[PDB]
């Protein structure tokens, strides 16, 4: 098994020269490096329902991403997502939240996103 | 309502009501404040029977005094042997008594806006 290519996405780069010397394998191009993100919900829900927390990732860079989007309730990792993002090409993610009793409650990534949200 | 949370606002838009929502005193501006005033706005344009509110408040009640030195500061509760006071509780404004903005004016500017740009592309 782990010598076999299973059918998930994947990316791959590299660097080619044509030139009359060798250069320093170490040396790059210096690129952008960031993803835009948004983080949307139901700024409430009543006690028993489920919340639905929509996250959309833009790639403007010149190269493929690959990211663990991970979701933080009240601080505890809840649950985590792969994503494998092309050049320019936004990717839309929902994940459900469910069990949450009366009262406010963080929601939180690790892309920069939080958002309090209520439970009547 | 008066310094609502957020869960009530929501709670009011739930339901099919005859009689709009306003808060006629949110975001307490004493001293160094008003944070999360962009999070109420978002939830007050999305949801209906929600029109708005007042900010608590203009201008700090600070009476001008001079000390032994003869240097001039703002005065507040206890500051003119008064007993029994509440000290810099009457210190709640976006402006210094002379009116001189605090930062947080410049944040009221900009959730108070009236046009909305968005990044189609
Ligand atoms: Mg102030």
């Amino acid at each position: 098994l782990e010598y076999r290519l299973l059918p998930k996405p994947y990316r791959f780069s590299f660097r080619m020269r044509i030139s009359e010397e060798i250069p320093s394998w170490r040396v790059l191009a210096a690129i952008p490096e960031t993803l835009h993100v948004e983080m949307s919900s139901e700024d409430v829900i009543r006690e028993g329902d489920t919340l639905r927390v929509k996250f959309s990732l833009l790639n403007d860079t010149p190269l493929s991403k690959e990211k663990q989007v991970v979701l933080f309730v009240d601080g505890n990792e809840y649950s985590v997502r792969r994503v494998v993002i092309p050049p320019f090409k936004k990717e839309e993610l929902v994940f459900k939240v469910e069990g949450l009793k009366k009262g406010e409650h963080l929601i939180h990534t690790n892309l920069n996103t939080r958002k309090t949200i209520y439970v009547r | 309502l008066m310094y609502p949370k957020m869960d009530i606002l929501l709670e009011y838009a739930s339901k099919k009501r005859e009689k709009p929502f306003i808060m006629c005193e949110y975001a307490h501006a004493m001293g160094n404040s008003v944070g999360n005033l962009k999070d109420y706005w978002d939830v007050i344009e999305k949801y209906p029977y929600l029109h708005g509110g007042c900010i608590w408040d203009w201008v700090d009640q600070g009476i001008r005094k001079k000390d032994e030195n003869g240097r001039e500061f703002w005065a507040y509760g206890g500051d003119f042997g008064d007993t029994p006071n509440d000290g810099n509780f009457c210190i709640n404004g976006v402006v210094l008594p002379d009116r001189t903005p605090e930062p947080e004016l410049y944040e009221v500017k900009k959730v108070y806006q009236n046009v909305k740009i968005r990044q189609v592309s």
